[PDB]
């Protein structure tokens, strides 16, 4: 369940609750 | 169809022309995303290849490189990079190894292009014979001039071929670019290209 950060466009793992790059929360 | 996209970090000393360069791509500029936490603008640059669209999400700083290294979050998950210097400023070339170090510390062996910018300026200081860092590090080098669009597509095409694993990948057409602000004399361009060819044959 990977997700694309809507703030910086980095792809994050399903495990992550916030962007590994910019610290933005997952929708 | 899931769109093919890559995070590309654009690094190099302040004043080398990174912002000017990324902004040539008109749609990349109109669709850019601001990342407040890192103070970064991410420019989505689409190129149309013979195998479909490829998007380079280019991370441009807000000038913080003037004051020290960039934070981990800037580099994190980068899939490729361009390291820029200014051919009119030798110190910017001297700092290339530092940028490469900071980059690989976080990203390891991603594909990287080295770009010498501002080659439109007659009084060039860092010439082909002196440009050597790439030869020793596996990197590809291009002269560019952001202001004239000279060789704009070259770094992206080399990176696309490397990432996709297709040496025959081609761009179907150039993206829409801001019109050249300065002219890049075709003669000088030919000469510079030849000078690089000559330099490539030199031993070490
Ligand atoms: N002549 C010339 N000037 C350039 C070129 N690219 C950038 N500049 C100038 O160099 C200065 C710094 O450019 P900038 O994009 O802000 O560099 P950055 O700090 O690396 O982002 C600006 O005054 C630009 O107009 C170029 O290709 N040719
Ligand atoms: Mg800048
Ligand atoms: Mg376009
Ligand atoms: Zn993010």
């Amino acid at each position: 369940g990977s997700w694309d950060c809507e703030v910086c466009l980095v792809q994050n793992k399903a495990d992550s609750t916030k962007c590994i790059a910019c610290e933005s929360a997952k929708p | 169809e899931p769109q093919v996209q890559f995070k590309l970090v654009l690094v190099g000393d302040g004043g080398t022309g990174k912002t000017t360069f990324v902004k040539r791509h008109l749609t990349g500029e109109s669709e850019k995303k601001y990342v407040a936490t890192l103070g970064v603008e991410v420019h989505p640059l689409v190129f149309h290849t013979n195998r479909g669209p490829i998007k380079f999400n280019v991370w441009d700083t807000a000038g913080q490189e003037k004051f020290g290294g960039l934070r981990d979050g800037y580099y994190i998950q980068a899939q490729c990079a361009i390291i820029m210097f200014d051919v009119t400023s030798r110190v910017t070339y001297k700092n290339v190894p530092n940028w490469h170090r900071d980059l690989v510390r976080v990203c390891e062996n991603i594909p990287i292009v080295l770009c010498g910018n501002k080659v439109d300026i007659k009084d060039r200081k860092v010439k082909a014979k002196s440009i050597v860092f790439h030869r020793k590090k596996n990197l590809q080098y291009y002269d560019i001039s952001a202001k004239s669009n000279y060789n704009f597509e070259k770094p992206f095409l080399w990176l696309a071929r490397k990432l996709i694993g297709d040496p025959n990948l081609e761009f179907v057409a150039m993206p829409a670019l801001a019109p050249p602000e300065v002219v890049m004399d075709p003669a000088l361009a030919a000469q510079y290209e030849h000078d690089l060819e000559v330099a490539q044959t030199t031993a070490l």
